[PDB]
């Protein structure tokens, strides 16, 4: 069985220009563990990445959560990029502010 | 209350030892963590209630987790000779097992149940004394566990350390675990279009995970046009949700968005 | 506190 | 229940051992375990599907095998003296408490510096004394069991040809003839104390029976005295009066 | 790791506690007692957690602590003198096997009704020349030490019962090869 991935891309709080907030890439209900996310800012992979440990739904599907420390300004855009085996291509989410 | 545990280890030909990665929640909270991939293979904790352990504990759960690796690894090996599985295909096994516990009574239910390539693989019946096998190929592993009495050895972890540790667990970080953090709610508004409009309600900052919400039109029900989003986790413990509907310009304050928490002494009843 | 490891697969 | 193999045996310093266990009907693991003269089990190493998954604080001249049907061997070679002890077999099952541990009776090692050690006892019978048949009414038969070494003994009382266990006493640990010795005799006594009317009956034959284990069939005897074998010496008497 | 006293004495017929000190226990630690005959092997008793156990031979008492554990027999009889091992065992499958500790030697008497200490001599059977003196229907508090000379042997004190008469009594053996010892000069 293989499963694709849901993707949500958000902020752990309200987003307030200037302000230190943190990027959030929710990845679940994927299929099998293996899986490459990157988060983007203005289109270049941001470095230092951290993500959760390694846990599955009740559906046996796994799933993980991607941040990184930021400051949003109202030019820049954020995205998540993600990649797996169910995907042909790389899988681009945009950050909307209320998504 | 409940305390369960996930285990997952996949194979990978040629590379070398399958990955083991193990990991404990009680409820909502994760506290234990293991990787055999790191340089450091120990159970690292992921709360302050577990940290406060002594070094006893951690080198218990240590070599039990080791051995588990060890042992997993023999099971991806069996597995993939019974489904007649290539030697080159990377295979998952998956194991969740738990306890759960209500206000009194000792322990409410306990599971233990397996997974092969993401399906259902043999599964403990809520007795904890018998199986239940998927296919043929886990009916082998059934009669394997009837010999050797697997059942009777998870049932004394499950109706007696389990609930132990869980009632341990719960009494060392109560003012964490056992308290409810009140979903902050608000509602934002949307236009798309000339005459309609999107009301999102909002849910930011609550624990546990579990939530309801809907809105609702003239007090009766908006089901079928509500687009709701899975319960995402903000990241420092607590969880965020919301819940969109479009709506006809000027008739927005006769949409209601319901809540229901965990942590509100009554659900919440609000609009915009 | 973890299970203890039983009968392989 | 546990079946180990043999009771009791003796070897000499330098020499190489192989003891044996059978666990319970139902058990697949298996632990092994050193009890010296006065102290406590200690833990050597335990055995599940035929591996060593677990080991105490011996050295490498201990190992440990274990067959398919649960069975193993405890191999330890190069015997020193402080090795004599009890050694015990606790089986298990899956390396679990459900099924709890138990143990077998133990194998009594002994090892011994020279084979010149091993003397055999030499059992006698004492009649009672016709002033405790006057006083008591009762008759106090007393078995001696002299210069014996090492103590692999089992003393009993067998009154017309079957074994008594009322009225029978026996010293929990026997004596040393010369303490101070390392390689010290010992002496055994045992009393069985019946009614005078029964010990006033020539037709009733008593018997003091003692089992000793000692040398068996494959061992190098060059002393002119008596070579100690596994034996049974006994001491005989009858009614009187 | 368990600590408890070195040894207990008793008498018949009464209720004996053994007493086991272990601080240091964990959650996942289970509380056993065995029980270990002369040239037998460990036999066990009784196990629990942290509730009252009680089975058909002996009861646990365990606190709310769980760092302390009694050990109950109700009515002990001269078949209970054996060594009693308190042992803590992980409770994980898998885990540490059964470790032992120093273990408590129970050491039971009995209250003889109508004691008349006497002290005699028995000839040997077959022989002449050999013949011993026995000390025998004495209290259980009496103590019999050993005679530090260099060829007299004294032995221990052993308890008999006679179930036909229901008789029991106590008795000690002395002997030596001198051929000047004498038998009022023996237990003295």
């Amino acid at each position: 069985i293989q499963r694709t991935p849901k993707i949500q891309v958000y902020s752990r709080h309200p987003a307030e220009n200037g302000k230190s907030n943190f990027l959030n890439c929710y990845v679940s209900g994927f299929h099998p563990s293996d899986i490459e996310v990157d988060l983007l800012k203005n289109g270049e992979r941001i470095e230092k990445v951290e993500h959760s440990d390694l846990s599955f739904s009740k559906d046996w599907s796994f799933y993980l959560l991607y941040y990184t420390e930021f400051t949003p300004t109202e030019k820049d855009e954020y995205a998540c990029r993600v990649n797996h085996v169910t995907l042909s291509q790389p899988k681009i989410v945009k950050w909307d502010r209320d998504m | 209350h409940s305390m369960r545990y996930f285990y997952t280890a996949v194979s990978r030909p040629g590379r070398g030892e399958p990955r083991f990665i193990a990991v404990g929640y009680v409820d909502d909270t994760q506290f234990v963590q293991f990787d055999s991939d790191a340089a450091s293979p120990r159970g690292e904790p992921r709360a302050p209630w577990v940290e406060q352990e002594g070094p006893e504990y951690w080198d218990r759960e240590t070599q039990k987790y080791k051995r588990q690796a060890q042992t997993d690894r023999v099971s991806l090996r069996n597995l993939r000779g019974y489904y007649n599985q290539s030697e080159a295909g990377s295979h998952t096994l998956q194991r969740m097992y738990g306890c759960d516990l209500g206000p009194d009574g000792r322990l409410l239910r306990g599971y233990n149940q397996f997974a092969y390539d993401g399906k259902d693989y043999i599964a403990l019946n809520e007795d904890l004394r018998s199986w239940t096998a998927a296919d043929k190929a886990a009916q082998i592993t059934q009669r394997k566990w009837e010999a050797a009495r697997e059942a009777e050895q998870r049932r004394a972890y499950l109706e007696g350390t389990c609930v132990e540790w869980l009632r341990r667990y719960l009494e060392n970080g109560k003012k964490t675990l056992q308290r409810a953090e009140h979903p902050k709610t608000h509602v934002t508004h949307h236009p798309v279009s000339d005459h309609e409009a999107t009301l999102r309600c909002w849910a930011l900052g609550f624990y546990p995970a579990e939530i309801t919400l809907t809105w609702q039109r003239d007090g009766e029900d908006q089901t079928q046009d509500t687009e709701l989003v899975e319960t995402r986790p903000a990241g420092d413990g607590t969880f965020q949700k919301w819940a969109a509907v479009v709506v006809p310009s000027g008739e927005e304050q006769r949409y209601t968005c319901h809540v229901q928490h965990e942590g509100l002494p009554e659900p919440l009843t609000l609009r915009w | 506190g973890a299970d203890g490891v039983g009968k392989s697969a | 229940g546990v079946t180990q193999s043999p009771t009791h045996l003796i070897k000499t310093r330098g020499q190489q051992v192989t003891l044996r266990c059978s666990p319970k009907s139902g058990h697949d693991t298996v632990s092994w375990y050193q009890q010296a003269l006065g102290q406590g089990p200690q833990f050597i190493f335990q055995y599940y599907e035929e591996e060593e998954r677990q080991r105490g604080n011996f050295p490498d001249r201990f190992s440990g095998h274990q067959f398919p049907n649960y069975s193993s061997e405890l191999n330890v070679n190069a015997l020193l003296l402080g090795d004599s002890a009890l050694y015990l077999c606790a089986s298990s099952l899956g390396e679990g408490r459900v099924d709890g541990y138990t143990f077998g009776s133990g194998t009594r090692l002994t090892v011994v510096e020279d084979l010149r050690n091993v003397f055999p006892p030499e059992v006698a019978v004492f009649e009672p004394s016709e002033a405790e048949i006057s006083h008591t009414q009762k008759a106090t038969l007393v078995c001696l069991a002299t210069g014996f070494y090492p103590d692999h003994v089992e003393l009993s009382w067998w009154v017309n040809g079957k074994e008594v266990h009322s009225g029978v006493c026996t010293d929990p640990q026997p004596l040393k003839e010369q303490p101070a010795l390392n390689d010290s005799r010992y002496a055994l006594s045992s009393r069985l104390r019946v009614s005078a009317t029964f010990w006033q009956n020539p037709r009733n034959h008593f018997r003091c029976q003692v089992q000793f284990y000692g040398l068996s069939e494959n061992d190098e005897w060059t002393q002119d005295r008596a070579k100690p074998v596994t034996q049974i010496v006994s001491a005989e008497a009858w009614g009187r009066a | 790791k368990t600590t408890q006293p070195i040894s207990v004495d008793s008498y018949e017929g009464q209720e004996v506690n053994i007493t086991c000190s272990h601080n240091n226990i964990a959650t996942n630690d289970y509380i056993t007692w065995y029980q270990q005959f002369p040239s037998q092997g460990p036999r066990f008793i009784i196990q629990g957690y942290k509730t009252k156990v009680t089975n058909e031979v002996a009861s646990l008492f365990i606190p709310a602590d769980r760092k302390s554990s009694t050990l109950s027999l109700p009515r002990v009889s001269l078949s209970d003198t054996a060594v009693y091992y308190c042992l803590v065992g992980d409770m994980d499958q898998a885990g540490t096997a059964l470790i032992f500790g120093k273990g408590t030697t129970l050491s039971v008497s009995s209250d003889i009704q109508n004691p008349d200490p006497a002290v005699y001599q028995l000839r040997d059977s077959k022989s002449s020349d050999k013949s011993v003196c026995l000390f025998t229907d004495f209290d259980s508090q009496t103590n019999v030490s050993q005679s530090k000379d260099s060829d007299v042997y004294i032995t221990d004190k052993c308890v008999l019962d006679m179930r036909s008469m229901d008789f029991k009594s106590n008795s000690a053996v002395a002997w030596s090869n001198k051929s000047d010892f004498a038998c009022a000069n023996a237990f003295n």
